């Protein structure tokens, strides 16, 4: 589909395109337009339909190429500890973004939960006092493991008693050597050999 | 020093009881073999990648023993596999000129002549003579070439588990769960030395404090395998106990050619009890030598080994006191055998849980080495 | 005088004001200030979804208009947290009883390409067919295209642009540009030559720059304020002007002169017009009369609806991609109006009444300046980025409690 003189449109490796039509395709229609375009007859009112019909959405662009989505799960999760008990995560609603370029507080990544009747949609500068306190907000400024198979594996032996390892490797100590840390010389002097006469 | 260890099963997640690199090799690629309790000897081809990470190559499955496969072992020239397990039968395998093998092995010599399982197998530097070790309180001696029989020690009161041949060729050890080292005379065929009990210091009040060195049942390793080193001057002999105070130290002893009935030293393992010795096969020149009396013995040269116990490796040299080299905490369960390659750029462990690692060494990392590989003095 | 100062005191309090009640009416604000004002923003339809991350990367065609510096036609990227994202329950403040915290987490706006352009960028649209291929609207007479595939990453280091294109029809400056988005290459433009031009750049050789006009619709009879193609037909477009006029033209229509349609649609200057994505037959045109009318095609002589809740002169009007009953309309009174059509001529309590018409459905007053021009999120709905004239960017979103209740 090149242009004169451009060549198409390179589609990267992870890209999406926005569809270019939000509707099927109907042969005739352009031609039945054409007659509604000459005849001007005041018989059609489409905002009648409106209300007697559901609105024509569509949905956020995904992914459709094929082989493009296929992935691997090594890992099943494992979670102990009590926690803090902290409530639900569902009922507290999707999480708002919030930053601001004159702002030298960091952006706000949050959830919200306050309920006003006052500040509405359609008065964004309606005041609710009492409840906000109108304010330079910016004045200054237990356990979830993931375990693999053979961890899982283990766990499934142990119990909840299990812990995943922790390799423990010390690198090449010498007896000549300088720099070499000092703690991992006391470590290996732990096994440093007795001899008997 | 890098640490690999391999989240794929190799035997069916069944343990992993032995490990042995194809000594025969002089390149930089290895062959390995694996015995488990699947009652499978699984041949691999190990390699570093580009990285440096050791990758392993499937190779062959040996599938001829009935029962879990103990020991594995190859002749010092790489050209026969020895394969012992609990079928009381020692296989000696070659490779010959069955889908899943990409190269075949099939038995040539079906040495019988134990009674019960057969857990640790020692070669000659010859390779015409082979010993090993078994549950029914026998070491037999086999002549390779003939493929039969030769002798049997059974002074032994309980299991053997571990036997070692003289690099000299004049000398095999066995340690046996009887708490006791035995070291029989080649050419005499009878027991030359015994080395159970230790004499602690002076005792308090002065008493004559004598404790046995080695461990007791409540060892969790089948195995108690020892090793001399390859050019025989020393015998590390694991599984050993030392009584510093009121409590017990798990350690690994090092006796000398001069006098076999009392070690030179120990090296103190302090947790888990050692189970496995095994010495790299490369001579290193000797480290810039700060100047002391350090040395467990005074060559021109120095031979790196390494100690398994149950949980840890530790990576000792000849020269210095302390190990240079530390590992733990990489498997699940026991440690059952580990193996140096031909050239040292690795250091294969096994253990119980089912899964393997490598340690591997990049260029001259353990030291550099020899120009020539010093001449032993065999007895014979 | 007082005038200046009184406006800035107001102006400012009301953005204190609006931002500290912007977390009751919007799920994302992003306010970022640009290099130099932007006259036009665009989104591309690219949305690049990197996998293993909680993001996507949208990208933005906008202007300059520096008054006595170098231009550049800018393309721009903007970070934009995934759907399945924004729900986590990484941290709990149990003071104020949300699951939220400022934490490190923030919208990621930067610039991307930069190309020298002469002159001020009164309108960058890019090719659908060809998301490369980019026009632009300069103070000359001339309609400049871009391959921003072919121009350095960073400008030039003096001198003025290379166009991959030059279309000479027109004889002064001019604001509306679009594509057709049936026949690939046919662009349309209005200037204030009281004309309307269409180039065929379909067949332009490898080696052409300058491309003539194919076609010029002289209709109009004061400064053509806007034009635009019709989404499903490769015949028809509308066009709005001062004559407080719309004509609806057919290319086939042998009359350069005289349009298919002609429509006294508005009391004053008409200034934008965009076509419903859903319906062959609706429109909607903004006017100097603080007012946007709705118009069917199968009916002209009757105007379908007169949204009235702006406050000054309306200069863009752009229909939302993910519903046909969401329109939007900005322009010089700082305010970006939101409307359903599914609420026209619904009952109204009293006091709901006083904030305006029941279509009436947003309002955004997040800008300090009159709104240059916005732009719905083809990939994102309800996503919209508005530039204004104080080189101000905001990529905002009202809250989902608006919308979908």
């Amino acid at each position: 589909g090149s242009c004169g003189k451009f060549a198409p449109f390179e589609i990267k490796e992870h890209m999406v395109l926005a569809p270019r039509r939000r509707t099927a395709f109907h042969p005739d229609l352009c031609s039945q337009l054409d007659q509604l375009l000459q005849q001007q007859s005041g018989e059609f009112s489409f905002l009648k339909d409106l209300k007697g019909r559901q609105p024509l959405r569509s949905g956020p662009t995904h992914v459709s190429t094929r082989n493009a989505d296929i992935f691997n799960s090594d890992v099943v999760i494992v979670e102990r500890g009590k926690g803090d008990g902290v409530p639900e995560r569902r009922k507290f609603g999707r999480m708002k973004l919030l930053q601001f370029c004159e702002n030298h507080r960091p952006a706000y990544w949050g959830t919200w939960n306050k309920k006003t009747a006052l500040i509405r949609a359609r008065d964004p500068w309606a005041q609710d006092t009492k409840l906000l306190d109108y304010e330079v907000d910016s004045d200054e400024e237990k356990v979830r493991q993931k375990l693999k198979a053979k961890e899982w594996d283990e766990f499934l032996a142990k119990g909840k008693r299990f812990r995943v390892l922790q390799p423990v490797k010390i690198g090449c100590v010498w007896a000549a050597d300088r720099d070499c840390a000092g703690d991992d010389l006391k470590v290996l002097q732990q096994f440093a050999a007795c001899f008997l006469e | 020093m890098k640490v690999i260890t391999c989240e794929i099963a190799w035997h069916n997640k069944e343990p992993v009881y032995s490990l042995d690199f194809q000594h025969g090799t002089a390149g930089r690629i290895h062959r390995l073999a694996s015995a488990g309790v699947d009652t499978n000897v699984r041949i691999w081809k190990v390699e570093k990648g580009p990285d440096g990470k050791a990758i392993v190559e499937f190779l062959s499955n040996l599938a001829r023993h009935t029962k879990a496969v103990n020991v594995v072992r190859f002749s010092p020239t790489g050209e026969i596999l020895a394969s012992g397990g609990d079928d009381a039968v020692i296989l000696l395998w070659k490779v010959n000129d069955a889908q899943l093998n990409k190269e075949n092995w099939t038995v040539v010599k079906t040495l019988r002549g134990h009674l019960e399982d057969v857990y640790d197998i020692c070669w000659a530097t010859d390779g015409n003579l082979m010993a090993s070790a078994s549950v029914d309180n026998t070491a037999i001696i086999w002549d390779v070439s003939k493929g039969q029989k030769i002798s049997i020690f059974n002074e032994h009161k309980s299991y053997v588990q571990g036997v070692t041949w003289d690099p000299l060729g004049q000398y095999v050890a066995t340690l046996s769960c009887d708490r006791v080292l035995r070291v029989y005379s080649i050419q005499k065929k009878r027991v030359a030395f015994n080395v159970s009990k230790m004499l602690s210091g002076i005792g308090a009040e002065g008493e004559a404090r004598s404790y046995r060195m080695f461990h007791d049942d409540s060892m969790k390793s089948f195995f108690r395998r020892l090793s001399f080193t390859p050019d025989g001057s020393l015998l590390l002999t694991p599984a050993g106990c030392v009584e510093s105070g009121e409590n017990v130290m798990n350690t690994t002893y090092v006796f000398s050619r001069k006098n076999l009935k009392r070690p030179i030293a120990h090296l103190p393992c302090p947790g888990k009890a050692t189970l496995a010795v095994r010495c790299c096969p490369v001579y290193f020149e000797l480290r810039p030598v700060v100047e002391t009396g350090v040395e467990l013995m005074s060559l021109p040269y120095r031979l790196v080994f390494a100690v398994a116990s149950e949980d840890s490796v530790l990576l000792y040299d000849t020269q210095q006191s302390f190990p240079f080299g530390y590992v733990s905490n990489i498997h699940y369960h026991t440690l059952s055998d580990i193996s140096w390659s031909s050239d040292g750029a690795f250091l294969a462990i096994s253990s119980t849980d089912g899964y393997c690692s490598f340690v591997t060494f990049e260029k001259d990392e353990l030291g550099i080495p020899l120009k020539e590989k010093p001449v032993l003095n065999m007895r014979t | 005088a007082f005038d200046d100062a009184v406006e800035e005191r107001v102006i400012n309090e009301e953005y204190k004001i609006w931002k500290k009640n912007t977390p009751f009416l919007y799920d994302l604000v992003m306010t970022h200030a640009l290099e130099w004002p932007s006259l036009t923003a665009q989104w591309l339809p690219d949305v690049t979804r990197p996998e293993g991350k909680d993001f996507s990367i949208h990208r933005l065609v906008l202007g300059t208009h520096t008054s006595d510096e170098q231009n550049h036609l800018v393309i721009a990227s903007v970070q934009l947290p995934n759907d399945d994202a924004q729900f986590d329950a990484s941290h709990y403040d149990s003071e104020k009883g949300e699951f939220g915290g400022f934490g490190s987490v923030s919208g990621k706006i930067e610039i991307e390409i930069k190309i020298n352009h002469e002159g001020e960028v009164n309108r960058a649209r890019y090719m659908p067919q060809n998301p490369c291929i980019i026009a632009t609207k300069t103070p000359s007479s001339d309609v400049l295209v871009f391959d921003y595939t072919k121009h350095p990453s960073k400008p030039d280091p003096s001198g003025e642009c290379n166009p991959d294109l030059r279309l000479r029809g027109h004889q002064k400056e001019g604001y509306g540009l679009s594509w057709n988005p049936n026949l690939s290459g046919h662009l349309l433009s209005a200037s204030d030559d009281h004309t309307i031009c269409l180039w065929d750049i379909s067949a332009v050789p490898k080696e052409g720059k300058v491309v003539d006009a194919k076609t010029i619709f002289t209709g109009h009879t004061a400064v053509v304020e806007d034009v635009s193609w019709h989404l499903l037909h490769e015949s028809l477009f509308g066009s709005v002007a001062d004559d407080q006029k719309l004509m609806i033209w057919d290319t086939r229509s042998n009359n350069t002169s005289k349009p298919s349609h002609s429509v006294d649609a508005h009391t004053a200057e008409v200034n934008c017009l965009s076509f419903n994505p859903y319906s062959e037959f609706i429109l909607a045109t903004g006017s100097a009369d603080k007012t946007v009318a709705l118009w069917d095609l199968r009916n002209l002589k009757l105007k379908l609806h007169s949204f009235e809740s702006h406050k000054d002169e309306i200069f863009q009007v752009q229909w939302s991609p993910h519903n046909e009953t969401i329109l939007a309309s900005s322009g010089t009174d700082r305010r970006l109006n939101v409307w359903d059509l599914s609420k026209i001529g619904e009952e109204q309590s009293p006091e709901d009444a006083e904030d305006g018409p029941p279509e009436l459905l947003f309002i955004h007053g997040g800008h300090t300046a009159k709104i240059s021009d916005f732009s719905w999120n083809p990939n994102e709905p309800w996503v919209i980025c508005s530039v204004s004239e104080d080189n101000i960017m905001q990529v905002w979103q009202m809250a989902e409690n608006i919308y979908n209740d």
